[PDB]
DNA sequence: ATCAATATCCACCTGCAGATTCTACCAATGTGTATTTGGAAACTGCTCCATCAAAAGGCATGTTCAGCTGGTTCAGCTGAACATGCCTTTTGATGGAGCAGTTTCCAAATACACAATTGGTAGAATCTGCAGGTGGATATTGAT
DNA sequence: ATCAATATCCACCTGCAGATTCTACCAATGTGTATTTGGAAACTGCTCCATCAAAAGGCATGTTCAGCTGAACCAGCTGAACATGCCTTTTGATGGAGCAGTTTCCAAATACACAATTGGTAGAATCTGCAGGTGGATATTGAT
């Protein structure tokens, strides 16, 4: 497989196919789906990392949506990227306005 | 009048999660208005998709295509 | 009963998952979230690539285009590190061939 | 007996509810409301249970978020209380309202 | 080197609507750009609808469900109509 | 009729729109009904805007429509305003509008 | 001599400026500000005059708009007066910050 | 192979009155003292962003000159679309 | 403070189902042909940058005081807290079939290509709107 | 009031060029072959919908009173208005070429097709997390 050739877990074949049948453009170079399945692998890894640490924090082995939501909204660059995105079963970052706190 | 099935305590809880302390009286009704607009819009679209699809049943994917149109993108239901 | 073939990323995401946290798992819901994530991101990057093609009047999507797409789409450090993983995997596939 | 000051059970409620992710609105009234709102666009339709759930997640998302932004608007007025003019301000800026 | 624009057709339609009125270059730029933004919007939506429904082809039917999605209200109505009308006159002849 | 706009009775070219739909990669195959219905919808919205801006230019006592007129025309109308919500108009100006509580008492 | 009360020349100004479409920011200091912001991004650039104008339009638009939403925020505070905590609420709700 | 002047804090060329006028046209009456500096802060953020993207486009294009279309693709990217310069 | 009472926190365990490991099926996804997109080099000319002096128009800067900000108080009342009382949401259940989704046939609809021809372009010519100006009527603001 | 005075509003005019019209050159844009998409009909089955019956849990309704809101008032002061003095922007002018965009050639790179084989799917099985809960650890909240 081409992922083995490029050292990825992510299929470069499947992404070659998707770039062809989405009509993004006529000709998809051979380097494109590689670079790309790589970039997705990286960001998948990134999210899984931060979410995993968050998952060990609440003392669970299984990552549940709440963990992911936390990881994303907590990280800054990821949070920017996922701004318009609503994560199912997410919850919010527990945060209270200071001036409603009992004085 | 199913619009009242959105109970006062549901909206109270929703505001709780939103980080709110004290809720006015009118708010509930005002909420109920907003909520409707939202749903009206989204579903309007979702349903359109279902009609293009010549299907009689609205599927989660129609919902998602609509939400993506609205700029409200949703993850976790088959996007 | 009968089967209907569906397509998803949950397997490659298990792989990558096991790479990062060997001792940790992932629920169904969360896996749906990742599947969606990859898909949205994908569509985003490829969309922008496409626009770059047409902007520059070109019939082909080169990795070069994937790249300029990622610089546009991704914020800051994330951008720098993705451009790395990509250029990297492509040079490795290049010499391998 | 025992009575907590006004506002305390609020704060404990806030911590408690912000910390979970579960669906706050009763699902059936919501489902009725969705089927109604859909009746008027097209009659005799069916709903995947997953699609209703999907909408519920979308709407509770919408509203909690709008509330964050509301609370911030009333807090802009040196007030702890959210009101209809606050919500109309939020929507008015987001572009939602004219 | 030849460039392509809608300025001639937007002259046409202007004269249809107000015979005695004219239009400046900047303004024409606004229009040409406008038509184009719209084009990409609808055609895009049509396209997305294709791949949503696994169809390799963009029928007038898709443009239509696009125009229903993209256009708000009365505008959507008068437009879907002006179209159906144009396609139907086109079909017979 | 020879040309296709003539055949469907339009001022907007149905041919050029066929060309653009094809060499834009929206999809593999572009039906014969699509660029028709489309050059129709573009024609229609072009027409609505031009009407509203033209009336607005007559209101300010001028023969030529200038961007300020278009800006007006779009923003006064409720539906054109929603559609062009995120769009900024070159040389546009704003809707003359002052807040009440800033007005003299 | 003659002196107008505080606020009269304010309203005469609002009317006057809302009524026109010409560029409020002088073009040269804006052009230096654009060539500077690009200098330090990629060095040695050239700018089509139209690109300068396009930017000017985009930015004055952004800002006029932001000021409206600011005003609506300060008026919500029962104030005739705008302040940075206002502007920052505007941007905070729009999502920018 | 021929010099430039150096460019430094041209951000103050956005004069107080340009910011006052831009504020009028926004329907504003009384402007605090602080606002000017803060305006600029915001304006800068804006430009940085837009121009970043515009230049990225000019860089993909192997051109040394930024064109209106590049600007426009950028603004359209940010969700800020501009009409009249060639979209 | 120092002091009680609900409410919450965490500890331990156990079982339930949903995560995870294994099985066999199967349909997507290396070499060879033919074509063409665009990278490269060679040239043309547009327009972008630099600079300058003069014109002037707007910026800056300081004084002065008006009305706007927020600090303070203070009454009414509008929401919160808490109990009791009422009802419908939840769940599990089975049954019924609406209809979504999968397959096979196959023809109506478009891709593809060559040769024709005309609408759409640019360039040039020109002319009518109106930008710029000035005076002069009128309308508004603030002073008495 | 009544009154000047600053500013805006409104009309003609006058000259300039930008809209707009004439013109000729030219490149996108009627008929026949070839391929396959989806419409259409035929069957299978997934899960969606109905009404239903218990189990509480949540909503509702009310009483009682706390503190939040806003009306109202007052002192300080911060931002408006105005002139004058100065600076830097605008204009257009020219000159110079960086370099954008247009052209022509040559190949490295990808699409197309046939043919083969294994990663990736669903379905089945099994098993390890953690939900659910109960009971004291331990943290606040309100009253002393």
């Amino acid at each position: 497989t081409r992922s083995s050739r490029a050292g990825l877990q992510f299929p470069v074949g499947r992404v070659h196919r998707l770039l062809r049948k989405g009509n993004y453009s006529e000709r998809v170079g051979a380097g494109a789906p590689v670079y790309l399945a790589a970039v997705l692998e990286y960001l998948t890894a990134e999210i899984l990392e931060l979410a995993g640490n968050a998952a060990r924090d609440n003392k669970k082995t299984r990552i549940i949506p709440r963990h992911l939501q936390l990881a994303i909204r907590n990280d800054e660059e990821l949070n920017k990227l996922l701004g318009r995105v609503t994560i199912a079963q997410g919850g919010v970052l527990p945060n209270i306005q200071a001036v409603l706190l009992p004085k | 009048d199913n619009i009242q099935g959105i109970t006062k305590p549901a909206i109270r809880r929703l505001a709780r999660r939103g980080g709110v302390k004290r809720i006015s009286g009118l708010i509930y009704e005002e909420t109920r208005g907003v909520l409707k607009v939202f749903l009206e819009n989204v579903i309007r679209d979702a349903v359109t998709y279902t009609e293009h699809a010549k299907r009689k049943t609205v599927t989660a994917m129609d919902v998602v295509y609509a939400l993506k149109r609205q700029g409200r993108t949703l993850y976790g239901f088959g996007g | 009963r009968k089967r209907s073939r569906k397509e998803s990323y949950s397997i490659y995401v298990y792989k990558v998952l096991k790479q990062v946290h060997p001792d940790t798992g992932i629920s169904s819901k969360a896996m749906g979230i990742m599947n969606s994530f990859v898909n949205d991101i994908f569509e985003r990057i490829a969309g922008e690539a496409s626009r770059l093609a047409h902007y520059n009047k070109r019939s082909t999507i080169t990795s070069r285009e994937i790249q300029t797409a990622v610089r546009l789409l991704l914020p800051g450090e994330l951008a720098k590190h993705a451009v790395s993983e990509g250029t990297k995997a492509v040079t490795k596939y290049t010499s391998a061939k | 007996p025992h009575r907590y000051r006004p506002g305390t059970v609020a704060l404990r409620e806030i911590r408690r509810y912000q910390k979970s992710t579960e669906l706050l609105i009763r699902k059936l009234p919501f489902q009725r409301l969705v089927r109604e709102i859909a009746q008027d666009f097209k009659t005799d339709l069916r709903f995947q249970s997953s699609a209703v759930m999907a909408l519920q997640e979308a709407c509770e998302a919408y509203l909690v978020g709008l509330f964050e932004d509301t609370n911030l608007c009333a807090i802009h007025a040196k007030r702890v209380t959210i009101m209809p003019k606050d919500i109309q301000l939020a929507r008015r800026i987001r572009g939602e309202r004219a």
